[PDB]
């Protein structure tokens, strides 16, 4: 067919040749030209068409004058070269050799006919993918954004996308040309707001600072407009992280290469709340709250935010650390306003003071230590009396990390050494500017002995190991912009956009290990040189004193109202409070611990006379504690020397090894293994590399020469022995490691089992041990988790959750381990949660990511999650399920229900399944819970088991209760949005018997009713009116009631004691009958088989980490985000627009209306499970959007019902019109829905 | 002989069947008569759902009885 | 109020209208005063394509909110 | 509206669209109801490509419009 359509091909293109002699037939010529190439591939299209001359023809009639009034014409002969290079990729270079793109510019110059242009525009557009400085080349590239508001969409955006694409190739000598197209486009980004448009004009203005930042004449390009437009697009939350980063490069850059603008940022615009906004976007409280938002701000942020920061300000005086050199900053006696120029530092400082505090990463830390002793240096005496306190605080908590920096050698790393150095300078310049508004502060919170204390270690630190022994105290600034061009990066298929040159800015210096030391003596030497220079210390020793003398009452709750009273008046003086250091230095923590765990008095009548004492000061307490926890901190932040940072490409690393057997395979065998899996994985790659005696294999680990089970990692025993060793952990990278060793998968077992013998890591605390008791001793009273969250404990954690080689190795810190489970409100639920995934879910459920490409690629094919259909019926869904525990409970498979004989399959039957499944568990028939008992079947109250009978029958009610548990365990493990209704107590009873030595039901009695009220409230005052009158025998006989289970009275407390009535002989028998029988003996029996069944999936002892009020919620408790404000933000809205809608303020006024139960039949139709997920309608995805409908056919939208495609996720609402038909509508769908 | 169905809001249509009748024929004609497609068409009457696989008299619908139409959704 | 239209060529024409009226309207107005006919014409404001059945107010519409006029040939 | 899409070996499938429903929901669509991705496929309609940018309105496509699908061979 080829050679007979030819005859007609070439004839096609040659009439395009005789469009000049023939305006017409050229018209579909290529009409029929552009069809079929569009509908045919390229390598038969590539023997056939000479390209060269169908597009010489093609410039032939976009050239000639006799065609150029065929408007009709242009359309098509642009539209066929369109599609030409659009199949055949270097046919693009073809066209650009007979000077395409400059006839194509002079389309646009004049239009009168729009269609012809918004083809011109999309075609050029295309061309500036391969050829942007061709394009760019010609030099009046303002024309395609002339016509900008006359495109509709596509065009509008593909006149944007070519600019674009040709200013990335920028170079020198194309400064004019971007000044040609800068005032066309300065306004339409000045008023844009689609995201795949302002996601093109940041990568534009990127590519303009990568290459003309040394060009002359660049402060005028970036003017006052848009600059304050750049500044203003972070403070709008809209905005992705990935353009957020990019815009702080550009400005950060804006304000380095020059300081006219650098001038602005900081005189005109503002940029504190610039900081603000960024940060609260991914808060979660609106009464923020500055301390736990900075939590959850990515650490890519932060990087960038204090990298800003740092080069708005001009150098320090002594650059120890800082790297810049820049002529024109040396204007620091520009000092006019102490409000325009300094409400910025002195509301600045207590932002950057808490970036330090709650971020661990090292860049982050030198940054922020940067910028403080490059903005400190320009503050006065003035200005600094309102600063004082943070920085104090600050500074001790920076060099109180003496204990870090020894080695297991003894040896130093030279990180905690550069931070030291910083701190000491800034400790320096602070005492030489500010003495006397410094000298008291330093001392209450102790400093003076901390640097004491570094003087003598720098002093003892080892000088002989330099190579070169010649060294001078000034080695000084040597390559301070050497360094900012040294590594910039930047100097075939079709991307969707020519990404432009990634900028990469140096303002650090690296240290030389002799050079910190030479530093840090003199410093020291000069701190101590300042360092010459009430009796509330020593009424805390006389406080200590008394709370060591055994002589003072302690039995009574009168004696310790006073034990608190004297204490609350020791610590809280009117004007300031006791530091974190003088706290534990008289070991005030100590004389409280030694009293809390020494008396025999009950923990409910301490906790109660500490809440009588402490009624509004609990807050200003925990801060102290945890000031003093921070500092007392000892635990070194564990690091593997990654050469890929925290990221997918550090699980795409590979190691070569030797390994040693402690022939020469098992002796000599260079292999570059992963360093992610287990050893029970590393048997796994030795079994793969074997390619059967390797696979029986199983080897007592003995690197080094240590029995250590089969349960670590690849690297993991290693990376412990190079910690024991703490080695150089980056010649580990390059070291060809001798491994020392010696020598069901149906569902399959998951490799969870890091922690079997990991979990008993009695780690010791050193000195904060007893700010550990006393702080778990505050949380055991009930009272609100506002400050318990330790910022910078919190900080070290998720810096070690983002290692994710050290979290995959199974040799996570033993502290944190420790730490999570016996004190488990140090963190956030959030860093709880992620640490509960990685320590629980298995190297399956870790190394796939879910941590935001190919670094993965080579990853997922060992650390996939595979998907496992499950085929039930509707009418037998509960008995189905519970055979589902007996053949698939324990499998790693994600969980996905299917319904027989039905087509509709997805998350929606998965979502069904177990919704339907857990009502089924709140069924009165099954004799499972406390049905009241004092109609239909399900119990709509709250939930907790009944008591055993022991003389009948119980098989069955074990058994369910075993099955729940790992449908409960199987539900965390896959992120089930399920609504069962458990209690508080029901979790209580859970992390009691789960915790080792300790006993389930509290000793306590008054505590064990306490704790009934929140099941049954007419027991529990039942009951405590029998404790209140047990002295009254007429009113105790006058109850007559027997030893018979209370609501239940067939079953008997003790035998025979059905006969005997409750008297004042026996009342204390009764009362610890009863509570054995509702909270305890009589209910263990369910939880024992409960704890069975959950640890089938994975063990309960993980999640002792939460809490049980944290585990309500997380079960079906929670209430969701149902406000004015908090639901649009969540919407995306499109297509009609939304604005006004009309549609859409009463669609959102409706919502909030619902009641509990339209809500539940609502979200149960929308989603499928009747509950919202975790942490608002943010966790769906995609979010839940608004599109338009149309009517069809003739009668109005006001009487149709709110469509789905079924892949919601989603609504498409119609056009209604009055309020009352839209609540009558709206309802009948929900109601009717169910 | 004729039945009442009633539109979602105040609007009735009536249409002439017979007892043999399907829950099938009668969407036919319904759209037919209005124009809006069966798989957005919901028949219901005494509350129950009624499905469309049965006959007019096999639910023993009466005469001029007014089984209510929904224009449903997915 | 009234309000200003743009076409392809750059000239200028003024309304007199009130925050009322609907697309139609004002396309046969703009075909009264230029001869254009309705399906001659194209209009976008904000940068998007107009609805002929909306109305003017219910796309917050303003005095002098300089609109734009469109010829296409459709042209696909 | 209802259309059509027919592949290279005649296997027609049916839409549930509407003129406000972009080009690329469509796309997204058709990625629901069979698996070759996005970028491997390529809308045809009266000779012209339909583009990812614009909405069913602007191209002029009605009921029973029968278009092609292009396997992008990338």
């Amino acid at each position: 067919e080829s050679s007979a359509r030819n005859e007609r091909i070439s004839k096609l293109i040659e009439n395009t040749g005789n469009a000049s002699e023939d305006p017409y037939i050229a018209m579909e010529s290529l009409k029929e030209l552009s069809e079929n190439i569009l509908m045919m591939n390229q390598m038969v299209v590539d023997r056939i068409i000479p390209m060269e001359t169908l597009i010489g023809n093609i410039a032939a009639i976009l050239s000639d004058k006799i065609l150029r009034e065929e408007l009709e014409l242009q359309m098509q002969a642009c539209r066929c070269m369109y599609n030409l290079f659009e199949v055949c990729p270097e046919s693009i270079s073809i066209a650009v050799d007979e000077h395409v793109i400059p006839i194509l510019q002079g389309k646009l110059v004049e239009i009168s006919y729009i269609d012809l242009a918004e083809q011109v525009l999309e075609t050029v557009e295309y061309i500036s993918r391969v050829h942007g400085r061709d394009i760019l080349k010609t030099g009046q590239l303002s024309i395609y954004v002339q016509f900008f508001d006359f495109l509709t969409i596509h065009a509008q955006r593909k006149a944007i996308a070519i600019v674009s694409n040709a200013c990335s190739s920028i170079r020198t000598d194309d400064f004019k040309t971007i000044v040609e197209v800068l005032p066309t486009l300065k306004p339409i980004f000045s008023n844009a707001t689609d995201q795949p448009i302002l996601t093109r004009l940041v990568n534009a203005m990127y590519g303009i600072c990568g290459a003309l930042h040394g060009v002359d004449k660049f402060e005028t390009l970036f003017s006052l407009d848009l600059i304050e437009r750049i500044v203003q697009l972070v403070s709008i939350q809209d905005t992705p992280l990935e353009n957020k980063l990019k815009c702080l490069d550009i400005l950060t850059v804006l304000a380095m290469s020059s300081d006219v603008l650098s001038r602005e940022l900081r005189e005109k615009t503002d940029i504190v709340d610039m900081a603000t906004r960024s940060f609260q976007h991914y808060s979660k409280s609106p009464n923020a709250g500055l301390h736990e938002t900075l939590i959850y701000v990515p650490n890519s942020l932060l990087i960038s935010i204090s990298r800003f920061i740092v080069v708005l300000f001009p150098p320090e005086d002594e650059r120890i650390l800082s790297a810049d050199k820049y002529t024109g900053n040396s204007d620091r006696g520009v000092i006019s306003n102490q409000e325009k120029f300094d409400s910025l530092v002195q509301c600045l400082i207590p932002i950057l003071v808490e970036i330090y505090t709650n971020a661990a990463d090292f860049d982050v830390r030198r940054y922020v230590l940067i910028a403080l002793l490059r903005v400190v240096s320009c503050i006065n005496n003035s200005t600094a009396k309102a600063i004082n306190d943070q920085l104090i605080k600050l500074i001790g908590s920076i060099l109180a990390q003496k204990e870090t920096a020894s080695n297991a050698n003894g040896t130093y790393s030279s990180e905690a050494g550069t931070l030291l150095v910083g701190g000491l300078s800034l400790l320096d310049l602070i005492c030489k500017k500010f003495s006397e508004l410094f000298f008291p502060s330093i001392k209450r919170e102790g400093i003076f002995d901390l640097v004491k204390d570094l003087s003598v270690d720098f002093n003892n630190i080892d000088l002989k190991e330099d190579g070169n022994e010649n060294i001078s105290l000034s080695d000084e600034e040597g390559d301070l912009h050497s360094s900012i061009e040294e590594c910039d990066e930047g100097d075939m298929e079709i991307p969707d956009s020519v990404k432009p040159k990634k900028i990469s800015i140096h303002i650090f210096r690296t240290l030389s290990l002799a050079y910190i030391k030479n530093k840090g003596v003199n410093l020291v030497n000069r701190v101590l040189s300042q360092m010459n220079v009430t009796e509330e210390l020593h009424q805390i020793e006389g406080v200590v004193s008394i709370l060591e003398n055994p002589s003072t009452p302690d039995k009574t709750e009168e004696d310790w109202k006073g034990i608190w009273s004297v204490l609350k008046k020791c610590i809280f003086h009117e004007d300031f409070d006791v530091s974190g250091f003088e706290f534990t230095s008289t070991g005030l923590a100590s004389s409280i611990t030694k009293r809390i765990t020494s008396s025999t008095v009950s923990h409910f009548i301490l906790a109660k006379s500490f809440l009588e004492v402490f009624e509004d000061c609990i807050d200003r307490f925990l801060e102290i504690l945890q000031s003093a926890l921070t500092r007392l901190e000892n635990f070194s932040i564990v690091d593997c020397g990654l050469h890929d940072g925290g990221g997918v490409s550090s699980l795409a690393k590979e190691i070569k090894i030797k390994l040693v057997y402690d022939g020469t395979d098992l002796s000599s065998t260079i292999v570059s293994v992963h360093c992610i899996a287990s050893f029970t994985s590393l048997n796994e790659f030795l079994r793969h590399r074997m390619v059967d005696h390797m696979r029986k294999k199983n080897f007592d680990f003995f690197y080094d020469n240590e029995k250590v089970d089969m349960e670590s990692t690849v690297f993991g025993v290693i990376f412990n022995t190079f910690v024991r060793r703490n080695r150089d952990l980056k010649t580990l990278w390059d070291d060809t490691h001798t491994i020392k060793f010696c020598k069901e998968a149906n569902e399959g077992k998951k490799l969870r089992d890091f922690y079997k013998k990991r979990e008993f890591a009695q780690v010791d605390t050193g000195s904060s041990a007893d700010i550990l008791t006393l702080l778990d001793f505050l949380h055991s009273c009930g009272v609100k988790s506002d400050s318990f969250i330790n910022s910078k404990l919190s900080a070290k954690l998720a810096r070690q959750l983002d290692e994710p080689l050290v979290v995959a190795s199974g040799a996570l810190p033993d502290w944190s381990l420790f730490l999570t489970r016996r004190f488990p409100f140090l963190f956030p639920f959030d860093t709880r949660m992620l640490f509960l995934q990685c320590t629980s879910f298995g190297y399956g459920r870790l190394i796939q990511l879910w941590k935001n490409l190919r670094n993965d690629e080579a990853l997922q094919q060992l650390g996939r999650i595979t998907r496992r259909k499950l085929r039930i019926s509707r009418k037998t869904i509960f008995a189905t399920g519970l055979k589902i525990l007996s053949k698939y409970g324990s499998s790693p498979d994600v969980l996905e229900i299917e319904y027989q004989e039905e087509a509709g399959t997805g998350l929606g039957p998965t979502l069904e399944f177990y919704s339907v499944v857990s009502k089924y568990f709140a069924r009165k028939s099954l004799n499972m819970w406390r049905c009241n008992s004092y109609t239909d079947d399900y119990i709509t109250t709250l939930l907790f088991p009944e008591p055993l009978n022991p003389f009948s029958n119980n098989e069955k009610v074990i058994e369910l209760f075993g099955y729940l548990g790992t449908f409960v365990a199987r539900s965390l493990l896959d992120n089930r949005i399920l609504d069962f209704r458990f209690s508080k107590v029901f979790f209580e009873l859970l992390h009691r018997m789960s915790t080792p030595n300790v006993t389930t039901v509290p000793s306590d009695v008054e505590t064990c009713l306490l704790m009934i009220e929140l099941v049954d409230p007419l027991l529990a005052k039942s009951l405590k009116y029998i404790v209140a009158n047990k002295d009254d025998n007429m009113t105790l006989e006058s109850l007559s009631l027997t030893f018979t289970v209370p609501g239940n009275d067939d079953i008997e407390l003790i035998p025979g004691g059905c006969n005997k009535s409750l008297n004042s002989s026996n009342v204390e028998e009764y009362i610890h009958g009863v509570i054995d029988q509702i909270l305890g003996k009589g209910i263990e029996k369910q939880l024992k088989a409960f704890i069975e069944g959950f640890s089938k999936v994975f063990s309960y002892e993980r999640m002792l980490i939460l809490f049980p009020d944290e585990l309500v919620d997380i079960f079906g408790r929670v209430e969701e985000d149902w406000s004015m404000a908090t639901l649009y933000t969540n919407l995306n809205a499109e297509h009609g627009y939304t604005m006004d809608s009309s549609i859409i303020h009463d669609f959102i006024s409706i919502i909030s209306a619902f009641g509990k139960h339209e809500r539940r039949l609502f979200l149960q139709f929308l989603t499928g499970s009747p509950k919202l997920p975790i942490g608002g309608f943010k966790s769906l995805n995609p979010k839940f959007t608004v599109v338009l409908k149309h009517a069809e056919d003739g009668l109005t939208a006001d009487e149709y019902l709110p469509s789905v495609m079924t892949c919601a996720n989603y609504l498409k609402l119609p056009k209604y019109t009055s309020k009352d038909i839209m609540r009558s509508r709206l309802c009948q769908a929900i109601e009717e829905g169910a | 002989m004729q039945i009442f169905v009633k539109t979602l809001t105040g609007k009735t249509i009536t249409l002439e069947v017979e007892p043999s009748d399907t829950i099938e024929n009668v969407k036919a004609k319904i759209q037919d008569k209005e124009g809006i497609p069966p798989d957005q068409q919901r028949l219901i009457f005494a509350g129950k759902q009624l499905e469309d696989g049965r006959t007019l008299s096999d639910y023993n619908i009466q005469k001029e009885s007014t089984l209510h139409l929904v224009l449903r959704l997915r």
